[PDB]
């Protein structure tokens, strides 16, 4: 055939992927975490569209650090040979580069360490992408007038 | 040329390759959510994603979610302290290819 | 629609706006340099814009950088602890426009 | 006149701007830190790419932690009104968020801080690029056969 650049990813196989959304509105009082009012909103803003870009997504809500992980797992150990992509969206409290359950914190390393190119062989090549909203610190931009 | 970290008989790319996080903040930062709207990265990433899935490549589509947050959020507290703040969004790239979301 | 964090009368954007860094590696990893011929990133970066820099926008410069690095360079030790390692190097963006370096 | 998008950056100032090169080969003894070999292969390669793409090159080797400093904060107050960005490239042994002096480290945020968009006002607007040939930590990627 002609001149062939693969200077994009891949995106026409079966399906385009998941796109798994975890959302945390609640929290346990023994965390003394308080509720994340309007979470609700982001995550069927971000169903309907991703629903629109063709993506399977799978909502979750308040998840404790143990499920969070094992949810994590489980997607990781799909077969997504038929997918051309995969995302996960995170709405929670956090912190540098951390991500919080119902109860507790949970590394973001932990989290995409099981989509890494050679634990997740049917992703591999494939874009992974991971949303987070999410603090990542206590810092706060004064902005400037323009 | 020639040399000893180039050109592998057997192509390998790295674990880490092909990942992209749409950090909705700065490193260090708070990030700000609207208690009725959601919060400022969310809403913008999904109305960008509808005007522009079909018309550009996810890292432009993500820069205009990065100036749509900048320029039309600030925030409104009774705290002083956490009156009048901005919030610049942080787009991640690993990925190794563009990404367009249609074909 | 109306809300307390929008259209502000006075216009402004966040002192951390219109940065991007070009990491030359993941957060946490090693990056390599050949004592020879230079660093991976930097070879490659140097490489994609003499090649696109009149053609691309920079973040899709960058993304043909991440994919050079990826599967061109492999690491050579003679001590098996830093043999045959990989590297993606990490493009952060806070920018809130396309950038070109041509007009 | 007709429809305007403003959708990149205005590169079209008299000058295209400043691209500084912190080029670290020789580090004190008193620190332990070996020579980086190579590294003037890059600073050169850097010179000559910039150079192409009209940039104001200034090259920079072997500054101490107090020098890196005084050159941003230098460098952060000058007029850049007529220029339509700015460059930094820092080659050096590095840590997560540090960049190695000849003596010592320095914090990447006191570095960039010196051109935030309220501490640079001839930069408000302009897109400031810093380019890091570093390590981010010890971890090693083993990678994945395709």
């Amino acid at each position: 055939s002609g001149i062939s650049l693969d200077n994009s990813y891949k995106m026409d196989y079966p399906e385009m992927g998941l796109c798994i959304i975890i959302n945390n509105k609640n929290f346990h009082k023994s965390t003394g975490m308080t509720s994340r009012s309007g979470t609700d909103v982001d995550a069927a803003n971000l169903r309907e569209t991703f629903r629109n870009l063709k993506y399977e997504v799978r909502n979750k809500n308040d998840l404790t650090r143990e499920e969070i992980v094992e949810l994590m797992r489980d997607v990781s150990k799909e077969d997504h040979s038929k997918r051309s992509s995969f995302v996960c969206v995170l709405l929670s409290h956090g912190e540098e580069g951390i991500i919080f359950g119902t109860n507790g914190p949970v590394d973001l390393k932990k989290i995409t360490n099981f989509f890494r190119g050679d634990r997740c062989r049917s992703l591999t090549g494939k874009p992974k992408l991971f949303i987070i909203q999410a603090c990542r610190g206590t810092e706060l931009d004064c902005g400037i007038e323009t | 040329a020639s040399g000893v970290d180039d050109d592998m008989a057997c192509h390998k790319i790295p674990v880490e390759a092909d990942f992209l996080y749409a950090y909705s903040t700065a490193p260090g930062y708070y990030s700000w959510r609207n208690s009725k709207d959601g919060s400022w990265f969310i809403q913008s990433l999904c109305a960008m994603l509808k005007q522009y899935a079909d018309k550009l490549e996810f890292m432009h589509i993500l820069t205009r979610v990065n100036r749509k947050v900048a320029t039309e959020f600030e925030s409104f507290s009774f705290d002083a302290t956490f009156h009048a703040k901005k919030q610049i969004p942080c787009i991640v790239s690993m990925l190794t290819k563009e990404l367009y979301f249609y074909h």
